[PDB]
């Protein structure tokens, strides 16, 4: 599918739910043309990544 | 369904398409007026007053 369908279909609700995690820095995303999609959520330092 | 003559059956006159709710089983009122709302918790490690 195209970029706008993925962007208002998947990224909306996953980025909606991935607030409310404590100790965040910024929640950013990316919705590509060929059906790829990624969300890179960044935590402040002093948090064990596991 | 549709025949090769052109006569067809839409979802008109079979159904009544219109927007509604997921689950009608729970109904809530607030002093007579219909109401729904958010139950907001508190994340761990956060001051509640300015929250």
């Amino acid at each position: 599918a195209s970029a706008e369908t993925v962007q208002d279909t998947v990224v909306q609700v996953i980025e909606q739910q991935m607030n409310g995690i404590d100790n965040l820095r910024y929640i950013s995303s990316e919705s590509n043309s060929d059906g790829s999609m990624t969300i890179t959520v960044t935590f402040e330092q002093g948090t064990d990544p596991d | 369904k549709v025949n090769p003559d052109g006569s067809q059956v839409r979802l008109k006159d079979v159904a009544d398409v219109g927007l509604g709710g997921q689950d009608y089983s729970i109904n809530a009122q607030f002093n007579g007026s219909p109401a729904s709302g958010i139950a907001i918790k508190l994340a761990t490690g956060a001051n509640a007053l300015d929250t």
